[PDB]
């Protein structure tokens, strides 16, 4: 996360203009979870509130979305690190305001960003029915055990376009690959019952 | 065709383990090997298999590689809305290999002066992030 | 037919200088009549032990029946 | 031009003093021509007071040969001359055939105007624009020194599938040799006006 | 409707399908079916084309004549631009087809000796 | 036009009786060729004239419900299907269908329904 | 003439139409093409002046494509190369009236001029720009193929302009290439930078 | 300006004065042969046995001299600044003069093949147009509607690309102004001036 | 100045350099070059070791040999496109500068090709699709589940179209109703009766 | 998997087509509609000829018999 | 045509003669006289000269100009060649062209291995105190001297005492990961071991 | 010919007009340029089924022509361009059925019967490794 400017501070003092504290602890909340998209609708909503230019509602919704995403990032954990961030010329009870609102959020910042990593597709649910086949078109009996693997999953709307981004697949085992699976997996298990790997 | 797979086993097994000279030779006698296949087994694992176990640690389990970085750079000069450019242009290509594919997806970027820095503080911040695990 | 995997620590995210969140990925090969594909899925922490939790149920009542 | 049998007896109805006086023959040929291009779907087209005599299985009948004729009319450029010929065989009076062809002149525009927005068709370009720049460098291959012209097509339709800017590069000798080209085909619509 | 019509139930076998409805809604139905049933049975006959893997929706054409060309600067060809149509997989495909005159007349030749098949069975 | 052995021995007889024709013989020998061919011959028109997919195979089998993740005992039974349908020199599809026992029985009835229609039209001409 | 060596031919036109064209009407006709330039639909309000004027649609063509024409090649051109003074002298050759010259000088040169100059350098781009880019930083402690790997490396996910995206896995040799080429570029837009205004400015 | 070898390039090179410059020179051969043609690793255990040295040996001696004519192609370096690069390497006058002919003989050449690296940007190839006039349709019966028909060729990644596309006469003579301003900028004062300087 | 061959246009400046490289043949082998062009213009192939081998006379070097090679594809392409005859042509190939038994030679080639060369270049015309060919059949449907007896015929439709000349045709393959088909006859026939009153 | 939604059946002549003047072979066309996971309905057809549609016929029945066994 | 080939440092301007009267053609006469001083030509030419065209003293001015001429051609390549050439590759193809497009690819490979065994590789790291953040310039040169690729020998210096030397090229942990494994998520393996024993 | 010179004359007059005509900026065309310089979106021909009233139509299917249930015909599709489309194409099929032998067809009748009848009657890795050697 790249500092702040004294551009984004002059932003920040569209708050004295904005109408109350929890307003400006709503711009503060809504910029560090939006999109760029949701910023376009949250300037919308910004102007709407303040009723202050487009100019002022966008770069004051940016000076927050940066401010709060460089706490975030570093994570600052006390209010003598986050007033080191401010000018000295800032408005000091805005500046103290801010530090207020910034410590509640900035525990929850953490936590909604260490869900919203990148990744592979992530799973979803996990479903699963153990059937005995007992015929087909070529044995007239059988009695042999399966498993069918029924797992949903999800990949980041962005990446899939057209296609939803939710989707299913099964997959059958039987007991021998089933076996081969559960010992793969259980070496994983062995090496955290002690907190540390073998 | 058995025998091969047969090999690949033990010595796919030898670099799992990582498994030092003198343990090899008593796991393949353990399996009743004879002692020149056993020595014979311990000498190509001790020079190759060390870099054998270094080529499977790059191992990437991913559907996408970056496979070859390459840039072209530019000066604009005019175009149809402005006359009388000065500007350095850049265009970034960065080759992706899709391995489920086995097919190279050329990504092309063009960079102002500007936009490059921004990019370089990012990269910037991955190294740092990348010499603290050190 | 085919399952690979990798175990292993995020330490660090464009988000949050220092994470140290840990993630199971697998690779799932499978075929679908005359062709393969391969499925990526990441798995949390707690998704992996109530994975293999529900696989070894899976074991159990493939073992026994009526 | 060719009608069916289904329409030639509809006219012959409107031909009728007795079915259709000239009051009832003005108010359904109007209405006819208001179902062809009004955008409302006006079901209560019919529903005139002094048309309500009329059995409404006749009526119906007669609304959509009249319909059916302006239409063939219209695409085949049919002029008062072809009008009046094919009235005066279905025995149209002299009144009512300058009926008809007052109402189609008033309408013929519009009509003309519909019947051709009715198609599809390639994608249309519609702009151009251009950049210049000077090569200098790559990672493999330094003092190219050479200019590159980058060139964008806007295309405007959707009759199929399309993106709307094609996106090419030309070195000097390219861009003269497409220029050449376009000059080529402008100097045949030039000879084309001579005709 | 389309059950009924489809299996050209007797008006008797449909009255016994309706005799748990109010009266005016049973005299409602089998006046439906009088006025419509030929309506209906054309929809049905349009349907059974659909068990098909693609269907002809709708066509148009273009007589044009090209005047000239980078290759000849006295050509002057005719061309028709015949346009489909083709539902497949739920969805509309435009498909375009220019023909000379010497491929339409090919094309209608071959539809003609179609047709005469078709006359025999229609 | 398919021709039997009058309309075949008809035709090439016109060309043995005709200035330049076959002979007998090559006719005897076309006649021969074309017995074993005939066969052959009309299948391959079929697959040429037929450009929707066609049925390749049919595939099943009948399992045992016993127990899902849920449900800790399950009893009935369920048929698996899978059908394999292509075009004339494209790749196959595979479609897999899962039945219970009534819609095993609801599909099977339908299929009777055809095979009566038939036996009825060829009953007609009686 | 900023027009080039030779005058186009809607220009002409145009410059002779002007003299029938009462000022009201020109002064809204610009409007229309200055607001086209910085992207505004305005084809219905340009119908709608039309019918008012008593324009036909053969002389609103003219006279829209004219002003389109002149004001795309004044605009194009930097304060140092166009000036008041010779911009109003060469429109006077065209015979274009004085109070009109005042209304299109106003445009090149007043107030308008910084807005239309943003939409003017949008459209040097002609390939896609970076809209976002994200990484995680990860190790791998164990692997199907090895029992302790502790191999780092970045999975990136980026986002174009073009609105495409792309996620994809560096490896930490192919991150040192990739820092490394960034960094050269960087040096070389500089020393380019110091040619230009060291040759190209005087 | 000058060549900054590597240290490890450097030690590769080193093997060059070893040996007789008639083996240098074939050396030179098989170099700029793989460059041309694609390298085959079967002649490095050939050398490696007739000059009693190992078959990395060779490799490295061979791909090094390889690296030596690319880079040099590649930033165009004077004959002197050639000299001054190559003398931090202690070798005698003979291979100092072989290898700055071996130079001088190829970079034309090499420098056609690196510049076939560059980023691969779609390319104009061709343009073919025909003047049609649409006559009637399916729903009206008498036009005149002229347009040209447009075919235009591609190249990317060396695979060719076509477009069938289509423009009114007035757009067709928008075109050409447009390109025709295009081609006139090469002949402003102010790209003069980047093509006399920027060299 | 304004020559017929080039469409009532000022001379190319690569045309009328190039045409300074003819002279420098014979013209003995300038005839001789010539037919190896034009045969590649009819689409009889082109011979490029005979071009190389007479060529040889001249010393040409092999930017020579493809400048050549493009001047009389251009020269005959575009005297034919005009219907330019070979008298008009020697006539204004000599106010270029091209020698008096050059330019005889060259006309004399042009005079016996000149009208196969034009069905060529008809045939070569752009085009955006043709139809390469039609297959039909005819089914007649008995019953169904869905309407207990039908008792209607239906058509099935494959054309083949052909999108550039050395290419696979694609099938587009539909069903029709009768009535469709009927209507699709129908106004095919209309089509093709405006076609007939143009040519 | 997969489950039917609706199925149709047609029955109809092959006559005549331009290579073949006379096919007149009898075929079963038959159209499966089916559900996909989130209920998404898509059609797919098939036809057989008369011995494959009593294969096909025949093998349903077998099912129905293992069915009630099992 | 001359003048414009040798683009020597001047604001040429100037029309070619398009057959044009009286009038275009002693215009064009002073400019060209204008001109050659400029150029640094050696001869002089004079207005009234021109029109009267003397041949005689005309010649060494063209001397002067064709000289220059094909000395800034010989350099800059000639273009209409080119475009002759590029005439032919759009529709024909010798065989040394088809060549060239057959081994292509083989070619292509062996420059791209050979620039991978002679990348560059990071053999310094800077130290994070000091920060060198105080211009763009200061620090893309820093990040370049930690691959080697060096008042320019003092800034380097100064620079290069700001870095360590390094040894290895992947940056595999010497299983220092157990304390940011357990550091951070201990707390949650403790939890979710003590459930899925709880739960059987 | 006197007529293809009338046609080209026409033709020839018409490209006139149009390069009389500069071209206009996109989002300035009025209705009238953006016919001429393709800007206007052409719809498809696409044709709905009408239901059309029937004279001889007597009983209870004339119970139901005979009122509003019945609309009228054009107005039964809503837009225009496909109303125009409808009724062309219901008007081309009224051409061919009226523009168009009974011992020949019940003689193919029965002889595709035949046919069917003769049809039926013929019922008258390291992980696969792994598996392979210690869990197959």
């Amino acid at each position: 996360m790249a500092a702040l400017t004294a551009e984004h501070f002059a932003a920040l003092q569209s708050l004295l203009k904005a109408s109350s504290k929890d307003v400006v602890r709503q711009l503060c909340q809504e910029s560090f979870s939006s999109s760029a998209l949701g910023l376009k609708k949250l300037l919308d909503v910004t102007c709407s509130s303040l009723s202050v230019t487009q100019e002022e509602a966008e770069e004051l919704l940016q000076a927050l979305h940066r401010l709060t995403r460089l706490v975030a990032f570093r994570d600052l954990s006390s209010a003598e690190a986050i007033l080191a961030l401010f000018p000295e010329n800032f408005h000091q009870n805005l500046k103290n305001l801010l530090t207020k609102i910034i410590l509640e959020h900035v525990s929850t910042w953490r936590t909604e960003a260490q869900a919203n990593q990148i990744s592979l597709p992530r799973l979803v649910d996990l479903d699963w029915r153990v059937d005995i086949k007992t015929s087909s078109d070529s044995i007239s009996r059988m009695a042999v055990p399966t498993c069918l693997l029924q797992m949903k999953i999800q990949e980041d709307p962005s990446l899939c376009g057209d296609k939803p981004s939710i989707s299913a697949v099964t997959v059958e085992l039987s007991k021998e690959t089933l076996d081969t699976m559960l010992d793969g997996l259980g070496r994983i298990r062995d090496q955290l019952s002690a907190v540390a790997s073998k | 065709h058995l025998v091969l797979e047969t090999i690949s086993f033990i010595l796919e097994q030898a670099v799992y383990h990582n498994v030092k000279p003198a343990a090899l030779q008593q796991q393949l006698e353990n399996i009743h090997l004879r002692q020149d296949k056993a020595e014979a087994f311990v000498n190509t694992w001790s020079s190759m298999g060390q870099e054998t176990v270094e080529k499977f640690r790059q191992r990437i389990l991913a559907p996408c590689k970056l496979e070859t970085v390459g840039w072209q750079l530019n000066l604009q000069m005019a175009h149809s809305a402005q006359a009388k450019l000065k500007s350095p242009q850049a265009v970034l290509q960065l080759g992706v290999n899709n391995e489920d594919s086995k097919s190279l997806e050329k990504v092309l970027v063009e960079f102002s002066h500007k936009e490059l820095f921004d990019f370089y503080n990012k990269l910037e911040t991955i190294q740092a992030q990348l010499d603290s695990l050190t | 037919i085919d399952m690979e995997w990798k175990f292993g620590v995020t330490s660090g995210s464009s988000e949050l200088e220092k994470v140290g969140s840990i993630f199971l990925q697998l690779k799932l090969v499978v075929k679908k009549g005359n062709q393969t594909e391969n499925v990526y899925i990441e798995l949390t922490l707690p998704q992996f032990y109530s994975f293999l939790h529900e696989m070894e149920r899976v074991r159990t009542s493939m073992e026994c029946f009526c | 031009m060719e009608l069916s049998e289904s329409v030639q007896k509809g006219f012959q109805m409107l031909a009728d003093p007795r079915s259709f006086d000239s009051n009832a023959f003005t108010l359904l040929l109007r209405a006819a021509f208001q179902s062809l291009l009004d955008a409302q779907a006006d079901e209560a087209v019919l529903d005139h007071p002094d048309l309500k005599h009329i059995d409404p299985v006749v009526l119906k009948h007669c609304h959509a040969a009249a319909a059916t004729y302006i239409l063939e009319a219209g695409k085949h450029r049919a002029d008062k001359s072809t009008l009046s010929t094919y009235l005066e065989d279905c025995k149209f009076d002299r009144e009512r055939i300058e009926l008809f062809c007052t109402e189609y002149q008033n309408n013929k525009n519009s009509l003309e105007i519909l019947l051709g927005s009715i198609g599809r068709s390639l994608p249309h370009i519609t702009d151009v624009s251009w950049r210049l720049e000077y090569q200098i460098k790559t990672n493999q291959l330094h003092r190219m020194y050479r200019p590159a012209y980058l060139v964008t097509l806007s295309v405007q339709n959707t009759d199929s599938p399309s993106y709307p800017e094609i996106s090419f590069s030309c070195s000097m000798e390219q861009l003269q040799d497409l220029v050449g080209k376009l000059k080529d085909a402008s100097k045949s619509l030039e000879r084309a006006t001579q005709l | 409707f389309k059950a009924i019509v489809g299996k050209n139930l007797p008006d008797e076998e449909i009255f016994q399908q309706l005799n748990q409805l109010n009266s005016l809604h049973q005299e409602t139905i089998m006046k439906c079916v009088k006025s419509r049933k030929d309506e209906i049975k054309q929809a049905l006959s349009r349907e059974i084309v659909a068990i098909s893997s693609a269907q002809l929706q709708d066509f148009d054409w273009q007589v044009k004549l090209a005047l000239s060309s980078d290759k000849i600067a006295a050509l002057r060809m005719p061309l028709l631009s015949l346009h489909l149509d083709v539902k497949e997989n739920g969805e509309v495909k435009p498909y375009s087809i220019e023909m000379s005159r010497e491929e339409l007349q090919n094309l209608i030749q071959s539809l003609e000796a179609a047709n005469k098949v078709v006359l025999q069975l229609k | 036009a398919d021709m039997d052995f009058n309309q075949l021995e008809a035709f090439l007889t016109a060309q043995t009786k005709k200035q330049g024709g076959i002979t007998s013989d090559q006719a005897a020998v076309i006649s021969k060729f074309w017995k074993s061919h005939k066969t052959k011959i009309r299948e391959s028109l079929m697959n040429q004239s037929r450009w929707n997919s066609g049925l390749r195979g049919l595939s099943w089998r009948v399992d045992g419900k016993s127990q899902s993740r849920h449900s800790a005992q399950i009893h009935t039974p369920v048929a698996i299907i899978e059908l394999e349908l292509g075009k004339y020199g494209q790749e196959s599809e595979f479609l897999c269908l899962e039945f219970d026992e009534v819609k095993v029985n609801q599909i099977l009835k339908t299929l009777s329904e055809v095979e009566e229609s038939i036996s009825t039209l060829i009953s007609q001409p009686n | 003439s900023f027009l080039g060596a030779q005058l186009p031919p809607e220009v002409a036109a145009m410059a002779r139409l002007l003299g029938d064209l009462d000022r009201s009407t020109f002064r809204k006709l610009l409007k229309f093409v200055v607001s086209s330039l910085q992207g505004e639909d305005c084809r219905e309000a340009v119908q709608r002046l039309g019918v008012s004027a008593n324009l036909p649609e053969e002389q609103l063509g003219a006279l829209l494509a004219g002003m389109h024409t002149l004001l795309q090649q004044a605009l194009r051109l930097p304060p140092t190369s166009l000036k008041p003074d010779t911009f109003r002298d060469q429109l006077q050759e065209l015979c274009i009236p004085q109070d009109l010259v005042g209304d299109l000088a106003s445009v090149v040169f007043g107030s308008q001029r910084p807005l239309l100059d943003s939409v003017a350098q949008q459209q040097g781009a002609w390939l896609p720009h970076v809209a976002d880019f994200r990484w995680r930083v990860d190790v791998a402690i164990s692997t199907s193929a090895l029992a302790r790997s502790l191999q780092p490396s970045v999975l990136m996910q980026l986002k174009l302009s073009d609105g495409s995206a792309y996620r994809f896995e560096v490896p930490t040799a192919k991150f040192q290439e990739l820092r490394y080429s960034v960094a050269l570029v960087l040096k070389e837009m500089a020393d380019l930078e110091k040619r230009c205004e060291r040759r190209l400015q005087d | 300006m000058l060549l900054e070898l590597s240290e490890e390039h450097k030690e590769h090179l080193a093997f060059l004065p070893q040996v007789d410059s008639a083996v240098v020179a074939e050396f030179g051969r098989i170099a700029v042969e793989f460059l041309r043609r694609g390298a085959n690793p079967k002649i490095y255990e050939g050398a490696a046995r007739k000059l009693n040295v190992s078959s990395d040996t060779v490799q490295h001696g061979v791909e090094g001299l390889t690296y030596l004519l690319t880079e040099s192609s590649k930033l165009m370096i004077s004959e002197l600044d050639f000299q001054d690069s190559v003398f931090v390497l202690g070798f005698s006058e003979e291979l100092n003069k072989l290898l700055l002919q071996l130079y001088l003989d190829n970079r034309k050449e090499i420098r056609t093949i690196l510049s076939e690296l560059a980023p691969s940007l779609p390319s104009y190839h061709n343009l073919e147009w025909r003047l049609d006039v649409q006559l009637a349709s399916r729903s009206l019966r008498q036009q005149i509607k002229p347009a040209v028909t447009i075919k235009l060729h591609l190249n990317q990644n060396g695979d060719h690309n076509t477009k069938v596309l289509q423009t009114d006469p007035a757009t067709l003579l928008h075109l050409v102004q447009q390109l025709e301003q295009a081609l006139e900028e090469m002949k402003t004062n102010h790209c003069r001036r980047v093509v006399r300087n920027i060299k | 100045m304004r020559f017929r061959f080039c469409g009532d246009l000022d001379c190319p400046d690569w045309v009328l350099a190039e045409i300074s490289t003819l002279a420098k043949m014979s013209s003995v082998k300038l005839r001789l070059l010539c037919s190896q062009v034009l045969k590649e213009l009819l689409g009889q192939g082109i011979d490029y070791e005979k071009i190389l081998k007479l060529t040889a006379d001249a010393k040409f070097e092999s930017g020579d040999v493809k400048a050549t090679v493009a001047v009389l594809s251009f020269i005959l392409s575009s005297a034919a496109k005009h219907s330019v005859d070979g008298e008009s042509l020697s006539s204004e190939l000599q106010q270029l500068g091209l020698p008096k038994e050059h330019a005889a030679s060259l006309c004399r080639c042009y005079e016996e090709k000149q009208s196969p060369l034009q069905k060529h270049l008809r045939v070569c015309s752009l085009r955006m699709n043709r139809l390469a060919g039609v297959g039909w059949r005819v089914d007649y449907t008995l019953s169904s589940s869905l309407l207990q007896s039908v008792e209607e015929p239906m058509v099935h439709l494959r054309l083949e179209v052909a999108a550039a000349p050395g290419t696979p045709a694609q099938p587009v393959a539909m069903s029709l109703s009768a009535d469709k088909f009927q209507v699709l006859l129908a106004e095919l026939k209309q089509a093709q009766t405006l076609m007939s009153s143009l040519g | 998997t997969n489950q039917l939604v609706d199925f149709q059946w047609k029955l109809g002549m092959a006559v005549s087509s331009d290579t073949c003047r006379s096919l007149k072979y009898p075929y079963v066309a038959v159209m499966l509609k089916v559900a996909d996971h989130s209920g998404q309905v898509k059609t797919k057809c098939f036809e057989m000829t008369i011995p494959q549609f009593q294969n096909f016929y025949r093998q349903f029945k077998e099912i129905a018999a293992v069915i009630e066994t099992v | 045509w001359c003048i414009t080939t040798c683009n020597f440092d001047v604001d040429v301007d100037l029309l070619f003669q398009e057959n044009s009267t009286i009038g275009q053609k002693i215009a064009l006469s002073e400019k060209i006289v204008s001109v050659l001083p400029r150029m640094k030509c050696p001869h002089q030419l004079e207005p009234h000269q021109i029109q009267g065209m003397d041949f005689i003293h005309i010649f060494p001015v063209v001397q002067w100009l064709v000289k220059r001429a094909i000395e800034t051609k010989e350099e800059m390549g000639d273009y209409i060649r080119s475009y002759s050439v590029s005439q032919f590759q759009k529709t024909y193809s010798l065989p040394e062209d088809d060549d060239f497009i057959k081994r292509k690819e083989k070619a292509i490979k062996t420059v791209v291995d050979l620039s991978e065994v002679y990348k560059p590789r990071r053999k310094y790291k800077r130290h994070q105190g000091a920060e060198e953040l105080l211009d763009e310039e200061s620090r893309i040169h820093a990040t370049l001297l930690e691959y080697g690729r060096r008042a320019e020998e003092q800034r380097i210096q100064s620079l290069m005492t700001k870095m360590t030397a390094m040894a290895n090229e992947e940056s595999r942990l010497t299983a220092s990961s157990v304390g940011q494994i357990v550091g951070l998520c201990s707390a949650e393996i403790k939890q979710i071991v003590s459930e899925y024993a709880e739960k059987q | 010919a006197g007529d293809s010179a009338i046609l080209l004359r026409a033709i020839g007059s018409q490209i006139r007009d149009q390069l009389a005509l500069p071209w206009v900026p996109p989002h300035l065309r009025t209705p009238k340029l953006q016919h001429l310089q393709g800007s206007a979106l052409q719809k498809p021909f696409h044709a709905s089924r009408l239901v059309v009233p029937e004279l001889s139509s007597r009983g209870e299917p004339r119970e139901f022509q005979a009122s509003p249930l019945l609309l009228p015909v054009p107005t039964q599709v809503p837009q225009p361009v496909g109303r125009v489309a409808s009724l062309l194409e219901h008007h081309a099929l009224q051409l061919c059925q009226q523009t168009g032998t009974r011992a020949q067809r019940q003689r193919l009748q029965k002889q595709l019967t035949e046919h069917l009848r003769q049809s039926w009657g013929l019922l008258g890795s390291r992980f696969t490794h792994s598996e392979k050697f210690t869990f197959h």
